[PDB]
């Protein structure tokens, strides 16, 4: 049973660790989003500011 | 906390398998890996849960 036992082990933190990565892309690419987002907010700026 | 509790199921897990291997060099039932192979499984697994 050592060998199934640590062949699951190898999948099972070899997993958690894929999750992690997925997981920290997602927040990366989540900043991203949340600095366009306020980009945006100071880019409709200077068109209001220009037709003002 | 997943992989530090992991590796102390691991750690005591491998303990209780090493106790087992040594009632059977007592009663000389079979072979296999000595108790000093199982026993360093345990302390490979016990530091892990100090890593995690």
């Amino acid at each position: 049973t050592q060998g199934y036992q640590d062949g699951f082990e190898k999948q099972y933190v070899a997993y958690m660790e894929q999750n992690d990565r997925l997981h920290d892309i997602a927040v990366s690419d989540n900043n991203a989003s949340y600095s366009q987002a306020m980009w945006i907010l100071v880019g409709v700026m200077i068109v209001v500011l220009a037709v003002i | 906390l997943n992989g530090s509790w992991v590796a102390l199921l691991q750690t005591r897990n491998t303990l209780n398998r090493a106790g087992i291997r040594y009632m059977m060099d007592q009663n000389n039932i079979g072979s296999g890996s000595t108790v000093a192979e199982l026993m360093e499984s345990a302390s490979i697994s016990l530091k892990q849960a100090e890593k995690n």
